[PDB]
């Protein structure tokens, strides 16, 4: 989930 | 000694954005949260949770931004939530730091999944006294006890996060000092899985510098604080092994929408 929440907020 | 030149108004420049970016990114500052901590705030008082019969009276007096049976996992997924939201601030926080961004994208992933657990703990020290933690945005406060009153394995979750913050709040570090450090955090060119590391330490090092001149300007009474707060980074790098460490016995002990 952490990694999916850290990609979601950089795009 | 130290002179006023080109390169340390540069240093109070990159300073000076990181602390507009901090501001902007964690909207409940530390300086917000120590006059609410301190009774020296206008805004509303927090409601206090120190045993059950007040938890069972925040959960309907307290507004909190989430829409089991049992009051451990309650305040467990409630924390579990407000963890998210921080990742993404977090994360929007990085988006700021000068150079973060020009980083190969998979870098920039492994640095915040290997950083935010080490800036949680840091962020959450702010929220703290030796009472208790600021909760759902400064409109309630938990005390310390009662959260280790809770049963096994939630009991134990917060009390780490609280000893590290009763050595970390004495050195009374402020949002200007706060904004370098995370950043430094971020930083960090010995996150496991890096591609690329040399231009990963390379702003870190422009960071470090920014953050010793900071803290030689800001802390008069404290000469050697730069390496009281390096001495830190390395202790939360043992602390989150054992936050991750407990995070897994929860997961397979025990039974967010963005989630989905
Ligand atoms: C409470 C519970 C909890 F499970 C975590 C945690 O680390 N969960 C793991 C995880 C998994 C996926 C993901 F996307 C994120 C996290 C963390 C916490 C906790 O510390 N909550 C929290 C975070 C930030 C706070 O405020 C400010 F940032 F300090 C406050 C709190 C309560």
């Amino acid at each position: 989930g952490l990694e999916a929440i850290i990609r979601k907020a950089l795009m | 000694h130290m002179q006023l030149n080109p390169e340390s108004a540069d240093l109070r420049a990159l300073a000076k954005h990181l602390y507009d970016s901090y501001i902007k990114s964690f909207p409940l500052t530390k300086a917000k949260a120590r006059a609410i901590l301190t009774g020296k705030t206008t805004d509303k008082s927090p409601f206090v949770i120190y045993d059950m019969n007040s938890l069972m009276m925040g959960e309907d007096k307290i507004k909190f931004k989430h829409i089991s049976k049992e009051v451990a996992i309650r305040i467990f997924q409630g924390c579990q939530f407000r963890s998210v939201e921080a990742v993404q601030e977090i994360t929007e926080y990085a988006k700021s730091i000068p150079g973060f961004v020009n980083l190969d994208l998979n870098d920039q992933v492994t640095l915040l999944k290997y950083g935010v657990h080490e800036i949680i703990y840091t962020m959450l020290a702010s929220l703290m006294n030796k009472d208790g933690v600021l909760i759902s945005e400064g409109q309630g406060f938990m005390t310390r006890e009662f959260l280790k009153s809770l049963r096994k394995p939630f009991g134990d979750f917060m009390e780490p996060k609280f000893e590290f913050a009763v050595k970390f709040n004495a050195l009374e570090l402020d949002d200007s000092d706060l904004a370098i450090f995370i950043a430094v955090i971020i930083l960090s060119g010995d996150r496991p899985g890096l591609l690329n590391v040399k231009p990963i330490e390379d702003i870190q090092d422009n960071l470090l510098q920014a953050l010793e001149l900071q803290l030689k300007l800001n802390h008069p009474e404290s000469s050697q604080l730069f390496a009281k707060l390096l001495q830190k980074m390395t202790d939360l790098r043992q602390i989150v092994t054992e936050h991750v460490q407990l995070l897994q016995v929860i997961k397979k002990t025990e039974t967010h929408p963005l989630l989905q």
